[PDB]
This record gives C-alpha cells, sequence and structure tokens, in this order.
C-alpha cells in the first residue's frame, strides 16, 4: 500500500505465488544408505563378539 | 521500486521549483504594483483596527 | 499530487493570518554583520537565546544582549542577510521537534528534516537549553547498556544513565566502538520489552556530510535505522548549528528519557563542536580563556552532559545514557578539553594509535580506560561470578605493571604473562560484530581457565570463533540460560567448566 503507482507488485506477487510449490523434498537415498548401514552392523557385530570373547578368554 | 519513487517524488518536487520561476516572471512583468498596494494598505487598517 | 498544494495553501493562510495580527513595532533592524554573526539594534524585548527570523529568513539566536545591540548568531549563512534588514523574533527561546516520530530520521541542529524523508512528526517541542535533574529526580546506574564488545563491557561497563567518554586520538576507533554500542542494541530494540529496548541518538557534530551519509547507510544495513537518531551539525552549516546540535539532540534523548524509556544519546566529536563555540565567542567579541577557548566551554559541557541521567522510579524510571567523544592531539590526555570532559563523564573510554597498531581492534587502553560503576551498570553473569571476572581490571593493571620489559622472574610470573598476552589477545573484536553478553560471559570465563594453553597467539582469532560455535551445538540451554537469569549458580558454573575443559581438549 505504500507504493501508489505499482504496475508491477501484482505480477510479482503472481509470479510468487504460482511458484509457491517450488520443489519438493529429495528423499532419494533408500538403499544405498541402507547398505552403509548393513555394512556398519556387520563390522559392529563381528567386532563385538571378538571383543566378548577375547575378555572371556 | 520503493526508492524510485521516492526520487520520483523528489524530481516532481524540483519541476515545480523550476516552473516556480515562470510562476515569478508572470507577476514580475504583470502590472501588479498597485493592487497588491491597496490589498496591504487594507489589511494595516484591518490589522490596526484591532489595535 | 494534493500533498504539495494543500501543505503550500495552508502554510500560505498561516502567513496571511500572521500578516494579518502581528503589529511587529520593537522589531530590530541590522546594524553590522559580520562572519555569521549580526549585531541588531531594537528588539527591546528580546529574550536572552530566543530564536529569531531574518528578513533573508535565516534563523538566529540571541547570546550577547548589550545595551542598544544584541548579538545575533545565525544558524546558516550570512550570504543573504544585508545591513538594515528586518529581524522577526521568534517570541521563544530556542527548541526542538522531540518525540518517537523522530526515530528513523535525520534532522540538523535545529530538528528540520534533512534526510529528504518528509515532514518530522513531533510528539512535542523540548527547549534545546533545558535544566538537568536534581539529586533527588535521578537513580543510581544499575541497569546496564549492552555495548556488545568484550573489553569495553568487561572492564569498562556503561549502564543506563552514565556518561562516558570515548576519549581518543584521531581516528582510533571512537566514532567505530561508538557504532558497536549503536548496533548492539538491535537485539532488545527489536523485541517488546520497553524497559529493555533503549533507542539511541547520534550527535554528528563538526563530521562531513559524507561520513553522516556512510552512518546512515551502514545504520541502514544493520537494521538499525528506524531505532536511532541523527542529529547532523555538518562543519560547513553555520558555527551556532555545531554549537546547538548535541544540545538540541540531549533534549531529545531527555523526551524519552522523561516519558520512561532509555536513551543513548553519542555526543561524537564534540570537540568540534568546543571549536565552533570557541568561534561564537571569538567573533561575539567575548575575550577567550585558555589557548584562546571561551570561559564557559567547561560550564558548556558539563550543562550537556547532565542532562544524561538515570531517572528514578517516581518519575518514570527513565535513563538517558551519554557516550561523548573527545580528539586529543597526539595523544594528549592532559590538555585542557580532555581532563575537562573527563571530570564530567561517568568515566572516560581511551583509545590511543598505539594499541591500534599494536593489534588491539577496540584500541581499549585499560590504563586510562575506566568506568565509574564497575559492579554495578554491569551483567551479573559478566561481573565477578567467578571472582576473577571482577579483579579483570586489576589483573590487567599487574599484567601491565609487570609486561615484557619486567624481568620473567619464576614460573609464577610466566603464567602471569601468558594470562595477561592471552587475555589482550581475547578482547580485540571485530568492527560491526557487537558481541552479545550471553556470548561474553563464556569467553571472558575461558580467559580464566583454559587460556593458557591456546596453540600460539593468532589463532585465539579462531579459537573465539570456534568456541562461539560449541557454545551454539547442543550448548544454546547454557547461553539462553545466562542470557535469561542474568546471574550464573553454582551448577552453570560447573558447566561451563566442563564445557570449556571438553572444548579445550579438542
Ligand atoms: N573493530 C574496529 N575498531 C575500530 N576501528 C576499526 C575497526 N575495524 C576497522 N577499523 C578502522 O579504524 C578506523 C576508526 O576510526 P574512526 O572511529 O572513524 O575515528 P574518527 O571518526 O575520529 O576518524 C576506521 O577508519 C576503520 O577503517
Ligand atoms: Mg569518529
Amino acid at each position: 500500500s505504500v507504493l501508489k503507482n505499482t504496475s508491477v507488485i501484482d505480477k510479482i506477487e503472481s509470479y510468487v505465488k504460482q511458484y509457491k510449490p517450488v520443489k519438493i523434498d529429495a528423499s532419494k537415498q533408500l538403499q544405498v544408505i541402507e547398505s552403509f548401514e548393513k555394512h556398519a552392523m556387520t563390522n559392529a557385530k563381528e567386532t563385538e563378539s571378538l571383543v566378548s570373547k577375547e575378555l572371556k578368554d | 521500486w520503493v526508492r524510485y519513487e521516492a526520487s520520483l517524488r523528489q524530481l516532481e518536487q524540483r519541476q515545480l521549483a523550476k516552473s516556480v520561476i515562470s510562476r515569478v516572471q508572470s507577476e514580475l512583468g504583470n502590472p501588479k504594483f498597485q493592487e497588491k498596494v491597496l490589498q496591504q494598505s487594507i489589511s494595516e487598517i484591518e490589522q490596526l483596527l484591532s489595535k | 499530487k494534493a500533498q504539495p498544494t494543500e501543505v503550500s495553501s495552508i502554510l500560505e493562510e498561516r502567513i496571511k493570518g500572521v500578516s494579518d495580527e502581528a503589529n511587529l513595532n520593537e522589531t530590530g533592524r541590522v546594524l553590522a554583520v559580520g562572519d555569521g554573526i549580526a549585531r541588531v539594534f531594537g528588539l527591546n524585548n528580546i529574550q536572552a537565546e530566543e530564536l529569531v527570523e531574518f528578513s533573508s529568513g535565516v534563523k538566529g539566536m540571541a547570546l550577547n544582549l548589550e545595551p542598544g545591540q544584541v548579538g545575533i548568531v545565525l544558524f546558516g549563512s550570512d550570504r543573504l542577510v544585508k545591513e538594515g534588514e528586518l529581524v522577526k523574533r521568534t517570541g521563544n527561546i530556542v527548541d526542538v521537534p522531540v518525540g518517537p516520530g523522530l526515530l528513523g530520521r535525520v534532522v540538523d541542529a535545529l530538528g528540520n528534516p534533512i534526510d529528504g524523508k518528509g515532514p518530522i512528526d513531533a510528539a512535542g517541542r523540548s527547549r534545546a537549553q533545558v535544566k538537568a535533574p536534581g539529586i533527588l529526580p535521578r537513580r543510581s546506574v544499575h541497569e546496564p547498556v549492552q555495548t556488545g564488545l568484550k573489553a569495553v563491557d568487561a572492564l569498562v561497563p556503561i549502564g543506563r544513565g552514565q556518561r562516558e567518554l570515548i576519549i581518543g586520538d584521531r581516528q582510533t576507533g571512537k566514532t567505530a566502538v561508538a557504532l558497536d554500542t549503536i548496533l548492539n542494541q538491535k537485539r532488545w530494540n527489536n523485541g517488546s520489552d520497553e524497559s529493555k529496548k533503549l533507542y539511541c541518538v547520534y550527535v554528528a557534530v563538526g563530521q562531513k556530510r559524507s561520513t553522516v551519509a556512510q552512518l546512515v547507510q551502514t545504520l541502514e544495513q544493520h537494521d538499525a535505522m528506524k531505532y536511532s537518531i541523527i542529529v547532523a551539525a555538518t562543519a560547513s552549516e553555520a558555527a551556532p548549528l555545531q554549537y546547538l546540535a548535541p544540545f538540541t539532540a540531549a533534549s531529545i534523548g531527555e523526551w524519552f528519557r522523561d516519558n520512561g524509556k532509555h536513551a543513548l544519546i553519542v555526543y561524537d566529536d564534540l570537540s568540534k563542536q568546543a571549536v565552533a563555540y570557541r568561534q561564537l565567542s571569538l567573533l561575539l567579541r567575548r575575550p577567550p580563556g585558555r589557548e584562546a577557548y571561551p570561559g564557559d566551554v567547561f560550564y558548556l559541557h558539563s550543562r550537556l552532559l547532565e542532562r544524561a541521567a538515570k531517572l528514578s522510579e517516581k518519575e518514570g524510571s527513565g535513563s538517558l545514557t551519554a557516550l561523548p567523544v573527545i580528539e586529543t592531539q597526539g595523544g594528549d590526555v592532559s590538555a585542557y578539553i580532555p581532563t575537562n570532559v573527563i571530570s564530567i563523564t561517568d568515566g572516560q573510554i581511551f583509545l590511543e594509535a598505539e594499541l591500534f597498531y599494536k593489534g588491539i581492534r577496540p584500541a581499549i587502553n585499560v590504563g586510562l580506560s575506566v568506568s565509574r560503576v564497575g559492579s554495578a551498570a554491569q551483567v551479573k553473569a559478566l561481573k565477578q561470578v567467578a571472582g576473577s571476572l571482577k579483579l579483570f581490571l586489576a589483573q590487567y593493571r599487574e599484567v601491565a605493571a609487570f609486561a615484557q620489559f619486567g624481568s620473567d622472574l619464576d614460573a609464577s610470573t610466566k603464567q602471569t604473562l601468558v594470562r595477561g598476552e592471552r587475555l589482550t589477545q581475547l578482547l580485540k573484536q571485530n568492527q560491526y560484530s557487537p558481541l552479545a553478553t550471553e556470548e561474553q560471559v563464556p569467553l571472558i570465563y575461558a580467559g580464566v581457565n583454559g587460556h593458557l594453553d591456546g596453540i600460539e597467539l593468532s589463532r585465539i582469532g579462531e579459537f573465539e570463533s570456534s568456541f562461539l560455535s560449541y557454545l551454539k551445538s547442543n550448548h544454546n540451554e547454557l547461553l539462553t540460560e545466562i542470557r535469561e537469569k542474568g546471574e550464573l549458580s553454582k551448577e552453570l558454573l560447573a558447566s561451563l567448566k566442563s564445557a570449556t575443559e571438553s572444548f579445550v581438549a579438542t
């Protein structure tokens, strides 16, 4: 309202409203991260098996 | 756009000031030295009527 | 554009009404106009320092009322005024528009808008010369003014209503520290608690217009122009304007002070005001005192500064904080104007080029920089908490007394020297980087424990930033605890010590 002879505020506001869905979230990673986790789980379980058997020994 | 409009207001004020010289020259050549004298004299009379 | 039309019509109608009822007879006629001052005969009923309107339009003010003639200092150029010109006395002592509408605007000495942003909306008119509050209406300064710089906050705290002088040499950071104090208030001025809001008034007396433009744009960038007030007295402007602008800005700040609000007015320069008043006296035929300065430069400075005070709760609990400046000549603190102003202000902040080039970026000379309210007017989390934060100043004085010139006595002396060097290393702060108290306190505490094992002095600059980042991550609970509560508990001190040890381990 402070601007009196805008002639362009409507245009930019319409552009912003049309471009409100700028982009969706990128949830692409669903298996490679799972691969890293399964490798880490394997390493952790073999590690703790080794540790437990070593302390018992 | 906001400060462009502010500069536009400043520019229109400046152009009015520029036209002020033509406004002054309008009365400079106008034979105004008689009606103005009578008006200021009667204004002085009214001023001193209260006093 | 109907606005110029109706404002012109209203002003011209007011002029017509004034002409219809004026009956000005004892109005004066100029005898001799000198260099920006005129002597006028007449005005038998003129009040002393009363505004007058010359026929040419230049406004004036009456310092000396000799028998018959009175000396009128012109608030502008003497181009237009000539001998025999009519002078119109305004009938009222010189005043300045005051109110909340002055915020976001730049005004001259008289308060007229010079930023080209439209007319000034003023809640009222306050005299440029206003008597300072008495003994009782004031209150002891207890509320701190958060400057946002480590050295000044830790060593020379400023409080609401305090008068702290930023005394220094040329371009030694005086207006710079003034600017950091100015900008740090955006943390509270953007909130809602008016008791913590601190409105700002800058006095640009004697500075050049380019510097004032630099100032206003800098305040614009860091969202600070909205709560700050710029009273500019350009050097090209008439010397009476330079003389009067700090007084009018003092009245503007007194408006906030008397309405329960807190105002910070930085009397930047004020030595230019001193020399402008020297010019006023030396063309007003007043004989000078010392080094051609007039008699009442001390009275002038004291009367202007004393208007800044912390009002009592009965008077609205408002405050008006003064930050005057002195531009010393070659580090000459022992000069008339410097020691005069130091005797007025509630402590001084000394800056010399010596520390400026030596590395200290605030250039805080901890020796001659002293604050008259140490424990009070300081954040509770920063005042003493662990004790060392209180005798921080005494420790700095010791470090100065046994600096590298002194013989390294023993391991205790080596540890003291290392502590001092690391501490002065820490105090350096980049310009336009106001560092809040919730972030100042952990750093000052780290300067007492974990300071000695710093990896090289130069790396403390990045160590400070890393420690801030560390306090931001899963330690914002501590930051907000020390920000809100104000005091530090024993468990808080233990947590801070644990965080410091964890960081210094890394
Ligand atoms: N953090 C800082 N503190 C003080 N001065 C700084 C800082 N960073 C840079 N400077 C430089 O120091 C100068 C400070 O001088 P200034 O405060 O302008 O004094 P004056 O206004 O009397 O000339 C500036 O020109 C600036 O370039
Ligand atoms: Mg400066």
